[PDB]
């Protein structure tokens, strides 16, 4: 069980940790989050009380280093930092714990929700999508645009998701235009799975990382990447049975976790109606179709 | 974006463009079977590819053999149209390739965009104009070369005959759309109007009769009348 201590909380803020959140008052004696489950990636995230614009946060794994949060009054945000001194960090954490100044990661023992949302997400892949090599953790906010959004503008602060474009020379073999546009199996299986991602685990990790960025930061380009990656599988006639079974499971837990009140902005009517009702895989997503029809019948 | 009444003069500027109409690509007669079910029999079709500035028509004849053993023919027809237009473009020298292709049916956009990926600088545009290019098979010589074709063929025509000698491309396209709208609304009547005076013939190298400027005004007037009557009938107004 690992810990992210906070030096202080000088500004009122809603603090997110994975799917949980806590309101912290201005100058409240809050000193961090303890009992964070080892073996998963995590996201700590922030929404200032005064400016409910720019949701922002850090992707981290506690196996990689000792991480803390400290407010910067100049840049006006909660920053993640690494503590290189193991003994200074253990001594900070033990003090705050002894004074019970830390919220406990509030996991219910039955509850596999975070595991189910981050099953294929790995810090090494997040750090290739979010490029800041001097840090072991990754910053994402509401406003960060994708490499694909840029092409249609500061490259340093971009989300480098795999570009998917159904009407690209990448997607369409010369002389197989109608076949490849109507049945994306060659784009999915040769170009993306064999070619770029190497295996379905990397593909699903990016998909799941894109959803979480869309959900936790309202990051619009992330939502676009999540739908594109669902649409590529559903629009392919030829998909390994194991990938379809896993996709159903992935999508079920994303739809299950989505705040009911954000379905209108986070879900693309056209993609979901096409995937569940028109696509080759319309009958291959039993769990997803049942939770969608029971939770968001308006959208369909 | 979309070509409408507001940007109508752009058709006659010096940027090479082509209209593509796919209406007459996939043509069938519906009949009863011996067991009293229904079945279609394809007939020869045609892609109607027109430069509105010059009148240069690229009539790609779609022979029935292209449908043999194929499925979902009305979807395939859009893709096969897109393949053939893309092939035409590649076959033209650089300086003759269009800078825009306007499809008369929005269902042609994605097939054509996908077949033209190699040509990112050629804009594929829809139109809000209801153009009567469907009536092209009401032009006897076009109908004749399509129905006689025993294999895939490309035939080159000037749909304006020699009109551009005497009138601008705006006026020639107005005349052509009026003749085609008439042929589309009442074929029998339109054809009667065009040939009712036997002294006025169609030159071997032309599609329409050799009307004088005065005679074109009479004809155009008779075509307007035909279109309004039929409208009053259709709608009882």
């Amino acid at each position: 069980m690992n810990t992210v201590p906070f030096t202080s909380a000088p500004i009122e803020v809603t603090i997110g940790i994975d799917q949980y959140s806590f309101n912290v008052k201005e100058n409240q004696p809050f000193h961090g989050i303890k009992d964070i489950p080892i073996g998963h990636v995590h996201v700590i995230h922030f929404q200032h009380a005064d400016n409910s614009s720019m949701r922002y946060g850090y992707w981290f794994d506690c196996r990689m280093g000792n991480f803390y949060i400290q407010y910067d009054p100049k840049d006006g945000l909660y920053k993640m930092m690494e503590e290189r001194d193991g003994a200074k960090f253990e001594n900070i954490v033990h003090n705050f714990k002894e004074r019970q100044m830390m919220v406990s990661y509030p996991k219910i023992d039955e509850d596999d929700t975070w595991y189910n949302l981050t099953e294929f997400v790995q810090m090494d892949k997040i750090r290739k999508i979010v490029r800041k090599d001097e840090n072991q953790f990754s910053y994402v906010d509401s406003s960060m645009t994708t490499v694909q959004e840029n092409e249609l503008s500061d490259p340093a602060h971009s989300l480098n998701y795999t570009v998917i474009n159904f009407k690209s020379r990448e997607a369409i073999r010369p002389g197989h235009e109608m076949e490849d546009f109507l049945d994306k199996s060659y784009y999915l299986n040769t170009v993306m799975l064999q070619g770029i991602f190497k295996n379905s685990s990397n593909y699903f990790g990016e998909l799941q990382f894109a959803f979480l960025n869309a959900m936790f930061f309202g990051n619009y380009g992330s939502s676009l990447q999540w739908h594109a990656m669902i649409e590529l599988i559903c629009s392919s006639a030829t998909v390994p049975k194991h990938m379809l079974d896993k996709l159903d499971e992935i999508l079920y837990y994303q739809i299950k976790t989505l705040p009911e009140q954000y379905s209108d902005i986070l879900l693309n009517e056209r993609v979901w109606n096409i995937c569940l009702y028109s696509s080759f895989q319309k009958n291959s997503l039993h769990n997803t179709e049942k939770i969608m029809e029971n939770k968001y019948p308006e959208l369909l | 974006g979309a070509m409408n009444s507001s940007n109508y003069a752009e058709l006659f500027n010096n940027d090479i463009k082509l209209f593509v109409d796919d209406t007459n690509v996939y043509r069938v007669t519906v009949h009863k079977t011996f067991e009293g079910n229904v079945a279609t029999k394809a007939i020869n079709g045609c892609i109607f590819t027109l430069n509105p500035k010059t009148g240069h028509l690229f009539l790609k004849i779609i022979h029935t053999s292209v449908w043999a053993g194929q499925k979902r023919l009305s979807q395939l027809a859009k893709w096969k149209t897109a393949e053939e237009v893309s092939a035409l473009v590649r076959s033209l020298p650089k300086e003759e390739q269009p800078k825009q292709i306007i499809v008369t049916r929005k269902a042609m956009l994605d097939p054509l965009e996908v077949h033209m990926l190699d040509f990112p600088n050629i804009a594929i545009r829809p139109t809000e104009l209801r153009l009567p290019f469907s009536a092209a098979m009401s032009i006897d010589k076009l109908s004749d070369v399509v129905m006689k074709a025993t294999e895939p063929q490309m035939v080159l025509f000037n749909i304006y005959d020699d009109w551009l000698d005497r009138i601008s491309s705006y006026t020639a396209f107005s005349r052509l759309t009026l003749l085609l709208r008439a042929l589309k609304t009442n074929e029998e009547s339109a054809k009667m109007i065009l040939l009712s005076d036997p002294t006025i013939t169609i030159k071997s190298y032309h599609l329409w009769p050799s009307f004088t400027d005065e005679q074109w005004i009479t004809i155009e007037s008779q075509m307007r009348d035909l279109i309004l009557t039929e409208y009053g009938r259709k709608y009882n107004v």
